[PDB]
């Protein structure tokens, strides 16, 4: 009980972004649960002179049936970036990617206890919609730090540190990263042995007032293995086979260094048929050989830049498969992988798994380059979505020769 | 009156300070009207004399709006405008009658001098300070401040619409089956009262307003049925857009032509089929508003279809939540669609239509899968929910379509319905080389500086020509040279090119594009039984790319 105070700092102003059209049933679900949070005091109604907005969406809790609220505070989050990462910025530990396993667990009930900066409460100024435009609004504003933003972690810092203080230094091994509304706990134990250690976890944390598909909940980091770029193993290969392989080493040639295909270029002379069978010379075969051998392992002279956006690029396979690579420079892959089962439906799952690891890994959410329209995407996102964070995400038009590669 | 609701503490944007515009020397006259009007206004407690302490000062105009007998007060808030801070909008969209649910009774209300009835915040009210001159402007003008929300005042709209929101909200709670829409300074109420208890409820609810300052007229001005509202004609049981009247002209203008796109957009949201395509062509280009525009042959088709739906007059119909939304989808043509939204067979809640993105290739199933999109996110507006789809497409259509294209797609439930024309895709490329088939190798360089181009091939079987163009981009010679051997190939044919960009545009199976390039590759793909389109990295000397990139880079 002791508000912090928080400045934009002189230069940018509040988020001013239009709230997107939802279903009744999710409004009706809003409209539920922002009368509770008022009637708590939480959030307050407010008026016009308010020019400020951010959107709010409802997804679905951990559970089934129970409903959740949404905010998006993507443009609050990076006109604010001075405040929570540069002033009140919450360190992220590389041990925590080592652990053979990784707990998420929401805390974001806590923020509600903390009353907001009352000359920074308009900036968090949202609205409920009605269908077909029929009744004006329901306007609000926070009068607590809220989910969503990452200036409340940074400010409720201090009372995580003191609530987390003695299970700490009882498992000085367990590693404890706060990441926006969640907790990342990791830990070297045996499974059996970890979860004993969550459930206590949750208990020092129901004390302070916290109840606490893809995967979300239990990770195994130590365990994430690279999606390598495959090269072929044939009894038989044809002129477009070699084509093929000579366009995935020549792409790989770009990214991994000691990559070499003059031996196989030289299997490919003439105009010859696409079908022809051509016999690979032992000077090539070794090549190739050679090239398995660099591709297995980690890229040489790719590091991660912190001051850096993340990007993310993924790439529909077919078949409930999907590829997908992390980089800051393009095409210098920080971390590829796959994963693996409706098409929008998939998407917004593999969206959560990358970030989740990015998350592990970084400490930071990448910007997604989706393969999708911008319309079916932010219609039906939300219907499937359950993080309670959002990353940015930017709508592209796949390569096709990249989708090829990363085959 | 003035209501009594609390005002909206209102501000000037951070660091600027009220307005202080000079007041321009005005005619005896006028000086004269406006002292009268501010009397007036003076008595009622609209505005209050101020003192000379007030710094701040606005111009004010006076002006008798024809050749009538009534004076105007005109304040021009220009200045105080921009230094206002800024509101939340006022209303997200509008609402569209389809999505109106159905009510035995609908009464309109009027509040009079809406604007005038609200207070304006205390602490703001000095930034509004006017000044009426003397004559000559010899001695000190008379001063005075708004203490309601002002004609042409940045904040009015939004405040005043507040101000009635909470004015409404206790009788809301009290009559949650009652039904309130706030339009400016209109008031739609409907319920499912008989005849009697709802001039009743109405009644209550007139005594509610005016128990907050705000005057309404009584049962015998009240207008009837129908209601005239954002351009629409609503009556009890149905709804439609003004009448349309299509101008009957000899010749045409840019002017002309505007306006009947217009309306003509306006009506296709419940007259089906609807054409614009044809005229809004005729628009194309650079053309006095003035000038006369012939209309080409299909111009002049579209315009007759047109005139056709809209003589016999055609209605919509309200929203029943107890029902289900259906969707249809017609195509009608050149990237043209038209679809109409209905409960019960054929009774049409509203209709639309949706055109081809311009200038981008692509296909039949792309275009409808762009308007099912639409669609949706329109149903979501208006209803709350998304229609099922009664589509002119296969199921395995579709599905052959989805599951290879490498863009994430999704169609929500949706049934197929044979009303030709069918959506189909016209060619197929090969998943794996062709056996027993010419492949043809083939490239485009094309010198930067003079424009100049060349266009070529090399096949498996010792074939090969080359061909040389003006004026091209390196991306038309890629283009060219894949089209010259579709022409020169058989019923089959494995193609080989460096050009990832033109992979692109083929492996997504276009049907329609405005490149008469790609228009014309096109109508050889659909001609051949087997095509093979493969890609090699540009400059590796790759075998056959190698030997072919000479003869066109020379
Ligand atoms: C009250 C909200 N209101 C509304 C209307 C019509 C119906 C559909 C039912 O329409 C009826 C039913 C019975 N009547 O006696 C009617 C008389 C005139 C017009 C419509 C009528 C339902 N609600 C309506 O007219 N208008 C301008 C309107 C509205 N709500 C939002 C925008 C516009
Ligand atoms: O879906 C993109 C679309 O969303 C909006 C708000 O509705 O912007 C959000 O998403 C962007 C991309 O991640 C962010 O950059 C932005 O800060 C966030 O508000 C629209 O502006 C955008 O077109």
């Amino acid at each position: 009980i002791e508000t912090v105070p928080v400045k934009l700092k002189p230069g940018m102003d509040g988020p001013k972004v239009k709230q997107w059209p939802l279903t009744e049933e999710k409004i009706k679900a809003l409209v539920e649960i922002c009368t509770e949070m008022e009637k708590e005091g939480k959030i307050s109604k407010i008026g016009p002179e308010n020019p400020y907005n951010t959107p709010v969406f409802a997804i679905k809790k951990k559970d089934s049936t129970k409903w959740r609220k949404l905010v998006d505070f993507r443009e609050l989050n990076k006109r604010t970036q001075d405040f929570w990462e540069v002033q009140l910025g919450i360190p992220h530990p590389a041990g925590l990617k080592k652990k053979k396993s990784v707990t998420v667990l929401d805390v974001g009930d806590a923020y509600f206890s903390v009353p907001l900066d009352e000359d920074f409460r308009k900036y968090t100024a949202f609205t409920i919609p009605s269908i077909n435009n029929e009744t004006p609004g329901i306007r609000y504003q926070y009068n607590v730090l809220p989910q969503g933003w990452k200036g409340s972690p940074a400010i409720f810092q201090s009372s995580m540190t003191k609530i987390l203080e003695p299970f700490r230094k009882q498992n000085p091994d367990i590693v404890i990263y706060q990441y926006m509304d969640d907790l990342y706990v990791g830990s070297d134990l045996e499974i059996g042995q970890h979860r004993t250690k969550i459930e206590e976890l949750r208990q020092h944390l129901l004390r302070w007032g916290l109840t606490t598909l893809w995967m979300g909940y239990e990770l195994h980091p130590d365990k994430w293995t690279v999606q390598p770029i495959v090269l072929p193993e044939k009894d038989s290969w044809t002129v477009n086979d070699i084509q093929k392989l000579v366009g995935k080493l020549n792409w790989a040639s770009q990214i991994y260094p000691g990559i070499k295909v003059r031996q196989l270029c030289k299997l490919l002379r003439g105009t010859k048929a696409l079908t022809e069978v051509i016999p690979l010379t032992e000077e090539a075969e070794l090549e190739l050989a050679e090239n398995r051998e660099i591709l297995k392992e980690p890229v040489h002279g790719v590091y991660y830049d912190p001051s850096k956006d993340l990007i993310a690029e993924i790439q529909k396979q077919g078949q409930g498969q999907w590829t997908y690579q992390i980089y800051q420079e393009p095409f210098k892959n920080l971390k590829t992988g796959k994963y693996a089962r409706n098409d929008v439906k998939q998407l917004t799952e593999a969206v959560q798994k990358i970030t989740t690891e990015s998350i592990v890994i970084w400490g930071k959410t990448p910007k997604f380059k989706l393969p999708i329209q911008k319309e079916t995407w932010e219609t039906w996102w939300t219907e499937y979505w359950q993080a309670t964070w959002i990353p940015e995400w930017e709508f592209v038009n796949t390569p096709p020769l990249v989708k090829l590669w990363y085959q | 009156p003035i209501s009594p609701i609390e005002t909206v503490p209102v501000k000037l944007k951070p660091g600027m300070d009220g307005p202080k515009v000079k007041q321009w020397p005005l005619t005896e006259e006028k000086i004269k009207a406006l002292v009268e009007i501010c009397t007036e206004m003076e008595k009622e407690g609209k505005i209050s004399k101020i003192g000379p302490e007030n710094p701040y000062n606005t111009p004010v105009f006076a002006i008798k709006k024809k050749d009538s007998t009534k004076w105007r007060k005109l304040v021009d808030f220009r200045e105080l405008n921009k230094r206002t801070q800024d509101f939340w909008e006022v209303q997200l969209g509008i609402p569209h009658p389809a999505g109106l649910k159905k009510k035995k009774s609908v009464t309109v209300l009027d509040v009079g001098d809406a604007y005038f009835s609200v207070p304006l915040d205390e602490d703001f009210r000095k930034y509004t300070a006017f000044t009426i001159p003397s004559i000559n402007n010899e001695t000190p003008g008379i001063r005075y401040q708004y203490n309601v929300l002002p004609q042409g005042w940045k904040g009015s709209p939004a405040i005043f619409q507040s101000s009635m929101t909470k004015i409404l909200e206790p009788f809301r709670k009290q009559n949650p089956d009652i039904v309130i829409y706030q339009y400016m300074d209109d008031l739609y109420v409907g319920s499912d009262l008989e005849i009697g208890q709802h001039r009743t409820k109405i009644e209550e609810l007139r005594q509610h307003l005016l128990r907050w300052g705000l005057t309404t007229p009584d049962k015998k001005h009240q207008k009837e049925p129908p209601f005239l509202w954002m351009g629409y004609e609503l009556h009890p049981d149905k709804w439609t857009v003004q009448p349309i009247v299509l101008p009957e002209k000899d010749s045409w203008t840019v002017n002309d032509i505007q306006k009947l796109v217009g309306k003509l957009n306006w009506a296709s949201q419940i007259y089906p089929g609807i054409k614009v395509r044809q005229l809004c062509k005729l628009l194309r280009g650079t053309k006095a508003l003035t000038e006369v525009i012939p209309l080409t042959e299909e111009a002049e088709l579209e315009l007759a279809e047109n005139r056709e739906i809209l003589k016999e007059p055609v209605h919509g119909v309200y929203y029943d939540p107890s029902k289900d939304l259906i969707a249809e989808i017609q195509k009608q043509g050149q990237g043209q669609w038209t679809y109409q939204i209905y409960q019960e067979p054929f009774k049409n809640l509203k209709t639309g239509k949706y055109a081809r993105m311009r200038g981008a290739h692509t296909n039949d199933v792309k275009q409808l899968t762009e308007a099912v999109q639409k669609i949706t996110t329109e149903s979501i507006v208006i209803w709350g929910k998304t229609p099922k789809f009664k589509l002119p497409i296969q199921k395995e259509t579709w599905e052959t379509w989805w599951t290879e294209y490498w863009q994430a797609t999704w169609i929500p439930e949706w049934e197929f319905v044979n009303t030709p024309p069918l959506v189909k895709l016209w060619y197929q490329l090969e998943k794996e080389p062709i056996v027993g088939a010419e492949t043809f190798y083939v490239d485009g360089a094309a010198n930067r500086e003079t424009k100049l181009g060349k266009a070529g091939y090399v096949t498996n079987r010792g074939r090969q020509k080359v061909v040389t163009l003006t004026d091209t981009t390196n991306q038309k010679t890629e283009l060219q040279a894949i089209y010259l051997a579709l022409q020169d190939s058989g019923l089959e044919v494995n193609i080989v090119t460096d050009s990832q960009y033109a992979l692109g545009i083929i492996q997504a199976q276009p049907d329609q594009s405005e490149s008469e390039l790609v228009n014309q590759i096109i109508e050889q793909l659909i001609k051949k039984e087997k095509v093979y389109l493969a890609w090699v990295p540009a400059h590796k000397g790759i075998g056959g790319n190698e030997q072919v990139d000479k003869l066109v880079s020379a």
